[PDB]
């Protein structure tokens, strides 16, 4: 038995973070180990923990903060990066199957939050590059406290934000892209469902 | 692949004594690899229940085993040890002698 | 005085004839105690002296686990140890193991123990360090740098640390009565003329247990070593063991001749000769 | 009391 | 290390399929599990050597086969919709192995009807002149839409190359129409360059959405293109200013 009670967690890049992990096993012997699952599904293995290893497990960012009186197993993820955003799971297996089945946790997701420097809320019209009348719209440049509803109308799709990384500039922005089919349909009113900067900038 | 002979001794749990419940022990020790045919016989025969202990074996790997069965000696009685091992051409009988 | 813990693992292959036959045994001294093997009617680890019945379910249920465990991995290492050797699946071969503790009479260990055997030969073994491994070959330098990379003798020489001595000292405090009783040999020299010319004596020492004794013969009370006949120690079946000692002397010379017992069940070391 | 932990393969 | 294959796959109710799984590791022991939400890792079937396999927690459905050590394949005699989920080949050095490396996964989606199977349509939005006035940033955004399965991967290709700086896609496509298990789904993803990158004619993006969907075997009853997996892209060039001129 694994209990991931976080289903979610957040943090700021460079940060590092703890994800909680309790398991529940009556045998003397085990292991514990952590796996993060990407957004392409992978299950990266991270890190193992023996229950008669002394050493709390180390491997590159991650230690795993191994309380075998407190029954915890914490990962720890040092200096956040944007790609540690993901799923991680803590799983374990134990001597009364003689190791045989992985229990997995129902894991955490981890939201590694960008460090704005300068934000510039904005919402862009973007024309689609082929001989159509289609149309896209972006709200971007926002800061990480500012969060993007989905629409309650059902004919308007909007997507959660984004954070990209500009590398060569050390350039983080948040986006968030919506579309519609509909008519009535402008940017101006695109996230009108989330709150947005009262400076955030609509271009004429 | 090692091998070792087998080596053998028979003899009674306690000092034999004609008429007097006592046990008849054949020691294989020494050997490998493991597997080994092992019969107590009474006059030439197979003696059925024969138990054995569980494989064992000594500081340089070679193996270990008792083979033994409640029997009561009697002058005229002869019993021996049958042992087949890889390293063996022939089954080899040891005799029991009261004396060894 | 100094006792001893050790477990021993035999996993012979028999390609053809169904899965690995795993056997393991666990001693106190001289003194079974523990065993399991993978043949028997519903596999357990079963007490096979009596001291140690005491100890609850929850220890037959983990202790009938690891030996399982044992089994299944010493089947992988069979597997694994044929693409070391270059060996086929149709030979049949051996993966032993011991280990366990020495601890002196202060109940301290004295010297831990682990060793691997393949086919009858040293394979890997943990030295004295507690702290290193000594592979005998190319194969079992694979097997070394897979067990530093995992730091297995740094929880193994924590085993052999704690636990081995603890429950080493438990089994001994709880079969106290038994595993702490030394019972001496009774002793007797038996005389078998070979010719007019020459007779054997044969010195006996029954009974006993520990195993360990020694049985010398001296003519006119100086060593006689080179020219005794020692048989291998044997168990008598009851947890007690048997050895002789012999000698081929002269007819009519007999008299010159002591055997001499040393045995931790003996106050004093014995002098016997043959009634003549 | 028998030692044991996870990845001991040979 | 663990090769499981395929990364994704569709198949109508009814139909086989192997899950195949190799691993060049020596291993002895494989497994594979189904992820489920709210059923955490259950493990299906598992080998702790060649030419022994056995039952896990839900067999059924599957069977296994172990013929040599560095393959699982995992069988789907009759797919069902139930068996809609996601499997993972697990393998290690052995039953008590702590070297537990999972596969790359494969998503599977069981359809009643392939006639669901849509590939996406693909576009991509030039950057906003405002933005690139009020940022000198430009941001293209690409559109992958009216898909089903959720079997897509998406890159932007810039100049030829895939580039990932400046690149954000949706983590998790949205439904176009959520409560139906059986709508279409969209993505969108965004490249972000300077806006004296985008300003070069010569500058080219692609926006490309490779999608999994039927093979070449799948029966195909209706009169659209049969939607077999293939690659759907969509690109611009740099806009040019008005006035010459590639910026410097």
């Amino acid at each position: 038995k694994i209990t991931q009670t976080q289903p979610g967690m957040f943090v700021q890049e460079k940060e590092a973070v703890t994800l909680d992990c309790t398991y529940d096993t009556s045998d003397q012997s085990y292991g514990l180990f952590w796996y993060k699952q990407p957004s392409s599904g992978e299950m990266i293995f991270l890190i193992y923990q023996g229950s008669y290893d002394e050493q709390n497990a180390t491997e590159g960012r991650y230690s795993l903060n191994f309380q075998k009186a407190r029954k915890s197993a914490n990962l720890v993820i040092s200096a956040s990066q944007l790609g540690d955003s993901a799923m991680y799971f803590c799983a374990m297996r134990d001597l009364r199957d003689n190791f045989n089945k992985f229990y997995f946790g129902s894991g955490t997701k981890l939201n590694v939050k960008p460090n704005i420097q300068n934000p510039d809320p904005a919402v862009y019209q973007l024309r689609d590059s082929k001989s159509s009348d289609k149309s896209v719209c972006l709200f971007t440049d926002f800061d990480s406290q500012t969060n993007v509803s989905q629409s309650k109308d059902s004919d308007v799709y909007i997507t959660d934000k984004c954070v990209l990384d500009m590398r060569s500039m050390d350039f983080k922005s948040n986006s968030a892209v919506a579309w519609s089919n509909k008519s009535d349909f402008a940017c101006a009113n695109a996230f009108n469902n989330s709150i947005i900067p009262e400076d955030t900038f609509f271009p004429s | 692949m090692i091998q070792r002979t087998p080596k053998i001794q028979v003899y009674s749990r306690h000092p034999a004594e004609n008429g007097k419940s006592n046990f008849l022990n054949c020691y294989v020790s020494g050997f490998h690899p493991s597997d080994i045919e092992v019969d107590l016989l009474k006059n030439g025969e197979r003696i059925e229940k024969v138990e054995h202990s569980d494989l064992s074996f000594s500081k340089d790997w070679s193996f270990y085993l008792l083979y033994y069965t409640e029997f009561t000696p009697t002058e005229k009685d002869e019993y021996a040890c049958r042992v087949n091992h890889v390293t063996l051409s022939q089954p080899k009988i040891v005799k029991w002698d009261r004396d060894m | 005085g100094s006792h001893s813990m050790r477990y021993f693992h035999t996993s012979v292959s028999r390609p053809g004839r169904g899965e690995p036959r795993f056997i393991t045994v666990g001693y106190v001294d001289d003194t079974l105690f523990v065993r399991f093997d993978s043949d028997a009617a519903s596999p357990r680890e079963e007490p096979r002296a009596p001291w140690i019945e005491q100890e609850g379910p929850e220890y037959w249920d983990r202790e009938t686990q690891i030996c399982k465990a044992k089994a299944q991995t010493d089947r992988e290492d069979l597997r694994t140890l044929l693409r070391y050797y270059n060996q086929s699946e149709a030979g049949s071969h051996t993966l032993q193991n011991m280990y366990g503790c020495d601890v002196g009479p202060d109940g301290r260990l004295l010297r831990g123990y682990h060793q691997d055997a393949y086919d009858g030969k040293d394979y890997i073994a943990l030295n004295e360090d507690l702290s290193s491994w000594t592979a005998a070959d190319t194969a079992a330098q694979i097997t070394q740098r897979k067990w530093e990379a995992a730091r297995v003798a740094e929880q193994l020489r924590a085993y052999l640390e704690g636990e081995c001595v603890e429950w080493l000292r438990r089994y001994l405090e709880n079969g106290k009565e038994t595993l702490q009783r030394a019972d001496p040999p009774k002793t007797h020299v038996t005389h078998h003329p070979i010719s007019d010319h020459e007779a054997t004596l044969r010195c006996w020492a029954l009974g006993f247990y520990p195993a360990e004794i020694t049985l010398t013969w001296q003519r006119d009370g100086e060593d006689q070593t080179q020219d005794t006949e020692l048989v291998e120690t044997r168990p008598a079946g009851d947890r007690t063991f048997q050895k002789w000692a012999a000698v081929v002397v002269p007819s009519g010379e007999e008299q010159r001749y002591t055997c001499h017992v040393q045995h931790e069940g003996l106050p004093k070391p014995l002098t016997l000769r043959w009634e003549p | 009391k028998r030692w044991i932990i996870l990845g001991l393969n040979k | 290390g663990v090769t499981q294959t395929p990364k994704f796959q569709v198949l109508k109710t009814g139909q086989s399929m192997t899950l195949q799984c190799a691993q060049d590791m020596n291993h002895e022991y494989m497994s594979w599990y189904r992820q489920d939400p709210g059923m955490g890792l259950r493990l299906i079937h598992y080998s702790v050597g060649a030419g022994i396999t056995d039952q896990g927690e839900v067999p059924n459905g599957y069977n296994v086969s172990r013929s040599t050590t560095e393959d699982f394949p995992l069988r789907l005699l009759s797919a069902a919709p139930s068996q809609t989920s996601v499997y993972f080949c697990a393998s290690r050095e052995g039953l008590g192995g702590t070297e537990a490396f999972f596969g790359q996964g494969t998503r599977l989606t069981v359809v009643e009807d392939l006639n669901k199977v849509f590939p996406p349509e693909v576009a991509v939005f030039e950057p906003s002149e405002a933005e690139i006035s009020h940022t000198q940033k430009a941001t293209l955004v690409c559109l992958a839409t009216g898909f089903y399965p959720d079997h897509v991967e998406l890159s932007w290709w810039v100049n030829g190359k895939e580039v990932h700086s400046g690149v954000c896609t949706d983590p998790q496509p949205l439904k176009e129409q959520p409560a139906l298990n059986d709508s279409r789904y969209a993505l969108s993803s965004r490249l972000r360059v300077s806006a004296t990158f985008w300003q070069d004619p010569r500058n080219h993006f692609r926006c490309q959405v490779q999608f999994y969907g039927l093979s070449e075997n799948d029966e195909w009853t209706q009169d659209r293109a049969k939607p077999v997996t293939q690659i759907v892209s969509a690109e611009a060039w740099g806009r040019a200013d008005a006035s010459g001129l590639v910026p410097r």
